[PDB]
């Protein structure tokens, strides 16, 4: 079994674990103890007994969230000694994350994942949730990215990181983070999936006509869409593709590894009736600027690559027909040198709705793995805040006091350059 | 013969106390004259200095060894004395990182020795012998050169020997100049921004406070300022500082070349005669290594280390910003040298970078601040 | 697991410590005798925080109680919340500093340090990972003052990981209740600008508005006037004290709060000020809390915020919310206001949802503002201190105690230069 | 008797022995003064190199009172360096482009003379380190070159305050042992012939190489006269305007046309040891720059962009005003140059021909 194993560092990471491995257990009817009143192999290590325990690596570097876990009803279903826990968070710092603490955690979470890894009899690739503003998801993240490389290197590491909204930001010192994990992760990072807060927050303004969205639907929707990445291995289809084959179709080039995700099926209950939930308008649904999960306008940009996973109810005569009108489209950019870059994920099952959740009962589900030109922009004024941070030499003092130098910091900034002209270079 | 040599020597008295009166009334014109001539070049010098920097920047390349030339070294390439080029030999690198040219004031060669060094030595004292607070720094990696050229070897002594010297002959030309000069020698080290002294094992609580005379004037309190005699008595001064600076270095890589050591030479010129009393400071002074901290060991305080670093690096873009506030404060070293860093301090900042490949990030990060003051 | 020593410096500190403790254990649920009676297990997952395990199920407050007056902690010994504390940690002197810095840092400092210093180890060695200490104390007097420059001047030379909380009371600058709180304050922020790494400014004229005006409150007493201050100090250790989405803490702030070492005076600032009778015209959602937090009138300092630029900005929510409309609401003001926020410094907005309210208010907020605005208070202090200073009055009182004069100078000088870097990046 | 005759014996002894050790204390301290002396020299020309070329200098003077009613331009100062003028007709406004110009200084109007004497005063210093200098007039007819160079009695210009600065540092360096000789040459290039303002016996004149100095020059049959003092050269300047016939009074065009060339050679020597300077200052006032003989003037364009491009070629020997000054346009020394603007609307289009000469030097240099 190509079983695959998944890590959460961060706040971010653990409330989004939380909420994927819930959506997880209500799929194959595994209960919060662990066991089921085969497919579910690939995630759960089933013992003799009933107890299906997750694969799962939660690590953080304060015991609040991990001790939430611990306290929700999932506490049993998760293996004790899987929870990794620090004393003190890296605050904002990837200096923190990365030299102080990151390293005092390392061995005890790097012999966690080797215990994990011999358990498994296939090695499929590996999953990390964290974000880019967070301390932790920074330097840790790197850290962790570097070593599994050096370690095994030819594994699939694959990262569903969050995006610093491009008009607000919680974390005042996030495009210091952000910059340095980006450096220390762009060598060692096989495919990086981007999605963003602000984005989805419309898109659960003006598609799930909810007013007030919390983190926990975001979760879900996060969830759902790593539902539909795994799909695949989880379940049976007509086309069935797995994590190895994403680093071959998607990436032209080993440093453009920036796709982000998309889903269609957006729909509140209310206006599931108005609609028939069609393979070509839901298709279309998924190109539509408004409904992508990254804050970017995609009509501005080229594209690289669309990867699209299928599920449900689902003939391939539809999906060729909506595929050829969409390359009949105009504003559908596209790059001469790659133009048949449309490959399949066709799968028949059905995505399922968590009860108390805000999506409702579809029958066919789409997520759309773009990669496009259209993050250019958005790394451009990235390193526009970086620049303006570092021209005052604001908060250097914390992460030159606390691992670093600023001539790192430069190092960072000229490489982030660097992979803008390699981008634009690309998309021309 | 006797009455008529009364009057001749008589007329030679005369003669004689006519030509002592002839010398005595010019030999005050000419002594006059001289400190002036000497006042108006020492105005003319620092214009020299002002127009062209007052904040000097100064690159060495180290010369590798019989066995390391061997060793992979980055490409090294002078379009001219005051430019150097260097290129990583990786094709990886090079596609990144592109090509990595920077301007100073003056690249030395591998092969330039001291003898530029020195001829850099003259204008420098003359701003000490201006009375102005002249500070140097030695900025680099560590075995990037920067003890080579601040001590020296016994065969080619370094800028501390060689200054010294210097300083010594030239004062005594400035006594015939009617000038009287006070040299204090002042030894202090900041490990973990906390003060100590060289000259004394005992551990002694040392502050920075600002002299009594102006708030500009900065002392620190119980150190063991030694009044100098003679070459000799202060050649023994900075011996004397080696054994007590005993500490890992290159094995170890502990507390040097990671430590930070002032050596201020207080110079205070008088002249009796003019009542003009001069007063001036030269500060060797030596950084710490700039490489990044990976020994986990006692990483804590190399971060203050790299704050020093940093610091001085905010302080001195500041100084050419012509920003009106001066974060002097922030570390002990720049508040210490605040004197020697502001107004019309001049500092000569001297950068040690290594040609091996492995070190070529790190001389990197050195050119590229270094070569940012020569920007602006 | 993150604990926090408290320390309460001079007879103000005293007080304001003794109503933060009083209102913890009200959100704690503890009773004076410190067996515990709430109901919610969140209470004992960071009880360990505040309040050391006692035997029989009961719990002393982490707290240290420095004077030198006797007579101000028997009554808050005497009075209720008294008999919580552990009776050791009461350590006081005889003579009494008597609103002079001089006796309180040199002499009776010297001779009580060391009595203060050893409980302190014996609470630090009593925890399991320490966060940090936080002061309780005025700038006023000498107590207050003279203990807290030595102390934090002690404390910081043995503990430099740990960070430091310094509750300083700054001089109101109209009522005045002492003739020479210049040379307390000057001299107070030399050791406050070289140690601590936050201070939180208040001034009770500004904390007068705040009742007789935002809460039309006619009888300002100091119980009043403390009991913001306790509510607004408690909202910062609540994201440590209490899950939310998310938890921060004092490290978190500290890095985002301070773009450099010295810049660390803050404005507090508590959303939620209905008046005795508005609370039915009002109703209570985010927007409201966000733009009356925002206020010059709501500002605990008594600096107008509109004179200079918010150089960092942090915002503390407690209770059940959405975050979305903290996220755009927060991101509405920094629009209106960009000529109130310094430009080279987009999105300079820190938010910490937590999920447990105070009790008796269903919504918090606490503003933690690093504007430039500080700095027309410094020189109202330096004015001040300047004036009384060529003049040489009541300087035989700290000249006699056997400090230098120059020593008043380098008060002044240094927190000068504290003045010239907020103009400088007011630009 | 014999008693006295003894006491005056020792006191003869201990008289030579105080003089002669005052004396010998004295030389010591006199060669100190010359190595002192000599070091300022050079600091005085690194200074003038440091700042680059002391060229790229204008100065607009202000209307007359029969100017009064002429209409002017519109002269936008910017800081101190940087000048831009505009035409009052808003029709050409939006034709002109960018009609901006910067210089190393700006004089306006409101300037005195002693201000122009400031950037005067330290290349003196410099022609006495043996180092040739140049200063030059530049400009349309009626800006005020003359007005620069000469001035009048009440304001005097350059030459005047040259000569007392001059005399002044040399009776101050007699202290110093170098004794200096002046020489004085006064010469006018109307078109491409020179003519001798010392003497009005008319002869033919002619530029040859110098015969110690292979990249030197002399002027055969001038009347080379020796300055004694300011008094004596201040004669020599009235000599040398009465015998240039200035017929601005009827055909200004003659006087105006040709150049006024006034060279002063120092010449130091110094007893004792060895010093050999033959450092000069050219004070030239050009002529018209008004468009039409102008061999002289277009060359002297030519050759002083060439050398800020450090053309391999200069044609010096292209005109006679260049081949004269061949020797005091080299690359050690320092030029200047001055642009004399009127701030007429009529001049307008003069005005720009003055201008972009400058900004063509600070575009090649
Ligand atoms: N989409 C989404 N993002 C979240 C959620 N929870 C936290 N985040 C993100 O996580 C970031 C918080 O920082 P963390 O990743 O937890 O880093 P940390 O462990 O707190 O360490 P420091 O950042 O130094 O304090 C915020 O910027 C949020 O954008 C969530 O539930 N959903
Ligand atoms: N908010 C508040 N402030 C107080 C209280 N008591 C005193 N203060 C302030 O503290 C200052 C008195 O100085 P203090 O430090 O207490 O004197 P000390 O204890 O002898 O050093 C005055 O300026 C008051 O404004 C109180 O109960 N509440
Ligand atoms: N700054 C000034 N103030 C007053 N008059 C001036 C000024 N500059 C020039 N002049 C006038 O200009 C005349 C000199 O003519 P000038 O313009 O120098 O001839 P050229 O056209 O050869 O330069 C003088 O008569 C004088 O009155
Ligand atoms: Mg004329």
């Amino acid at each position: 079994m190509r079983e695959c194993i998944s890590i959460h560092v961060g706040q971010a990471g653990v409330q989004i674990g939380n909420a994927c491995w819930e959506l997880y257990c209500l799929e194959h009817g595994i209960q919060p103890d662990g066991q089921m009143p085969d497919s579910f192999n690939t995630f759960f290590s089933e013992t003799g007994a009933g107890k299906h325990v997750p694969r799962a690596v939660f690590v953080d570097l304060e015991p609040t969230v991990i001790d939430e876990v611990r306290t929700g009803t999932y506490r049993q279903l998760f293996h004790p000694e899987q929870l990794i826990t620090g004393k003190e968070d890296a605050a904002n710092n990837y200096a923190r994350g990365h030299y102080t603490i990151g390293k005092e955690i390392i061995d005890l979470v790097l012999d966690r994942i080797r215990k994990l890894a011999d358990q498994c009899t296939g090695l499929q690739g590996f999953l990390v949730f964290h974000s880019f503003g967070g301390g932790t998801g920074s330097g840790f993240t790197s850290l962790l990215m570097e070593r599994l490389s050096v370690d095994y290197g030819k594994k699939s590491k694959l990262e569903f990181s969050i995006y610093p909204a491009p008009q607000v930001s919680t974390a005042v010192v996030e495009p210091y983070n952000s910059i340095l994990t980006t450096h220390t992760t762009l060598e060692h990072s096989d495919c990086a999936f981007m999605v963003d807060n602000e984005a989805i927050y419309d898109i659960c303004r003006r598609n799930l006509d909810i007013e007030r969205p919390t983190y926990t639907n975001l979760n879900r929707l996060i969830s759902q869409i790593v539902s539909s990445i795994t799909a695949s291995l989880r379940f049976d289809g007509a086309l069935n593709v797995d994590l190895t084959e994403f680093q071959t179709n998607l990436v032209p080039y080993p440093r453009i590894h920036f796709p982000l995700a998309t889903y269609a099926p957006v729909i509140s209950a209310e206006k599931a009736y108005h609609e028939q939930l069609s393979v070509a308008e839901i298709t279309n649904a998924c190109f539509e600027p408004a409904n992508q999960m990254v804050k970017c306008d995609p009509r501005h940009g080229k594209y690289m690559a669309c990867c699209l996973l299928y599920r449900g109810d689902v003939v391939p005569k539809d999906v060729n027909a909506a595929i050829a009108t969409i390359k009949t489209k105009r504003s559908i950019q596209f790059v001469d040198w790659c133009p048949t870059g449309f490959k399949v994920g066709i799968n028949y099952q059905p995505p399922t709705v968590v009860p108390g959740g805000d999506l409702a009962k579809v029958q066919r589900a789409v997520c759309m793995l773009s990669n496009t030109t259209a993050i250019a922009e958005a790394w451009a004024r990235l390193d526009h805040k970086f620049d303006l941070m570092y021209a005052k030499r604001a908060f250097v003092h914390w992460y030159v006091g606390e691992g670093m130098e600023e001539g790192e910091f430069s190092e960072a900034r000229e490489d982030m350059a660097a992979l803008e002209k390699d981008y634009e270079e690309v998309g021309v | 013969a006797l009455s008529t040599e009364v009057v001749h020597l008589r007329q030679r008295t005369e003669e004689l106390l006519r030509c002592n009166e002839q010398q005595a009334a010019e030999l005050e014109t000419c002594k006059e004259q001289l400190f002036q001539s000497n006042m108006e070049r020492k105005e003319l010098h620092n214009t020299v200095m002002d127009l062209r920097g007052n904040i000097r920047v100064f690159c060495r390349i180290r010369p590798p060894l019989e066995s390391e030339e061997n060793r992979m070294c980055c490409t090294w390439t002078y379009h001219d004395e005051s430019t150097v080029e260097l290129q990583s030999i990786d094709a990886q690198a090079k596609s990144k990182m592109g090509q990595q040219i920077f301007s100073f004031d003056q690249v030395f060669h591998p092969l330039s020795s001291q003898s530029d060094i020195f001829e850099m030595v003259s204008p420098l004292i003359q701003s000490a012998l201006d009375g102005y607070n002249i500070c140097i720094f030695a900025y680099g990696q560590t075995g990037s050169g920067k003890t080579y050229t601040m001590d020296g070897v016994p065969e080619s002594v370094g800028v501390i020997p060689r200054t010294v010297d210097l300083l010594f002959d030239s004062i005594r030309g400035y006594r015939n100049l009617g000038w009287e000069y006070e040299i204090k020698a002042t030894f202090l080290e900041i490990k973990n921004e906390v003060l100590y002294d060289l000259l004394s094992n005992e551990q002694k609580d040392m502050e920075i406070r600002m002299a009594k005379n102006n708030k500009n004037d900065i002392y620190v309190s119980n150190i063991t300022e030694e009044t100098v005699l003679d070459p000799n008595h202060l050649r023994h001064l900075m011996h004397t500082a080696k054994m007590n600076r005993a500490t890992a270095s290159t094995a170890g890589n502990e507390r040097s070349s990671r430590s930070h050591a002032v050596t201020k030479l207080e110079l205070i010129g008088r002249h009796a005669e003019k009542q003009e009393i001069s007063v001036g400071s030269i500060n060797l002074v030596d950084l710490a290594g700039s490489e990044s901290p990976k020994t986990s060991t006692r990483m804590t305080e190399t971060k203050n280390i790299n704050r020093s670093l940093s610091e001085l690096t905010n302080v001195i873009l500041a100084l050419l910003q012509k920003q009106d506030h001066i974060p002097y404060r922030n570390s002990k070293l720049t508040h210490l040298l605040m004197p020697s860093l502001g107004g019309n301090s001049k500092t000569l900042m001297f950068i040690n970078v290594s040609p091996f490949q492995d070190c070529f990030q790190e001389s990197v990060k050195s050119l590229r601040f270094a070569a940012s003051v020569n920007s602006c | 697991m993150r604990e926090i020593v408290h320390i309460q410096a001079g007879q103000c500190g005293n007080q304001i410590g003794a109503k933060f403790w009083e209102v913890i254990s009200d959100e704690h649920g503890i009773d004076p005798t410190g067996t515990y009676h709430g109901d919610s297990d969140l209470q004992l997952d960071r009880i360990s925080v505040y309040y050391n395990e006692a035997t029989g199920g009961k719990y002393v407050p982490r707290a240290i109680l420095v004077d030198l007056e006797p007579g101000t902690m028997d009554s808050v010994r005497s009075g209720p919340f008294g008999q919580i504390f552990r009776p050791d940690n009461f350590v006081f002197g005889q003579s009494g500093a008597g609103n002079n810095w001089a006796k309180g840092h040199y002499t009776e400092g010297a001779e009580l340090v060391d009595s203060v210093l050893d409980v302190v180890r014996k609470e630090a060695e009593s925890c399991d990972c320490l966060q940090g200490f936080q002061l309780t104390h005025s700038l006023g007097g000498g107590t207050g003052s003279g203990m807290g420059t030595l102390l934090i001047s002690k404390i910081r030379e043995e503990y430099p990981d740990r960070i430091m909380n310094t509750f300083s009371v700054v001089p109101s600058p109209k009522v005045s209740d002492t003739v020479v709180e210049p040379y307390n304050a000057t001299l107070s922020v030399h050791q406050l600008v070289e140690n601590t790494d936050e201070t939180y400014c208040i001034d009770n004229e500004a904390l007068y508005d705040i009742c007789f005006r935002t809460l039309k409150l006619t009888t300002p007493t100091y119980g009043d006037l403390n009991h913001l201050v306790s509510a607004t100090m408690s909202g910062v250790t609540t994201c440590l004290r209490f899950p939310g989405q998310l938890n921060a803490d004092l490290r978190k702030l500290a890095v985002n709060m301070v773009p450099f070492p010295r810049l660390h005076f803050f404005m507090p600032g508590f959303a939620p000020l209905t008046s005795r009778g508005s609370q039915q015209y009002r109703a209570l959602t985010v927007p409201e809390l966000t733009q009356q937090v925002f206020d010059a009138k709501n500002m605990m300092a008594a600096c107008d915020p509109r004179h200079g630029r918010y150089l960092t900005v942090a915002a503390v929510f407690r209770g059940r919310m959405s975050m979305k409309e903290v996220d755009e609401q927060m991101l509405n003001v920094q629009n209106k206001n960009s000529s109130y926020f310094v430009e080279w410094i987009p999105n300079n907005v820190k938010t910490a949802v937590c999920d447990i309210p105070p009790r008796g208010l269903k919504m918090a907020v606490t503003f933690i503002g690093n504007s430039t605005a500080i700095q027309e208070l410094f020189k109202r202090i330096s004015e001040q201190f300047t004036a009384m200073f060529r003049r040489k009055a009541f300087l035989h009182w700290y000249t006699g105690e056997g400090m230098d004069e120059m020593e008043f100078t380098e008060a002044e000088s240094n927190m000068n230069d504290l003045v010239s870097e907020y103009q400088q990046y007011q630009d």
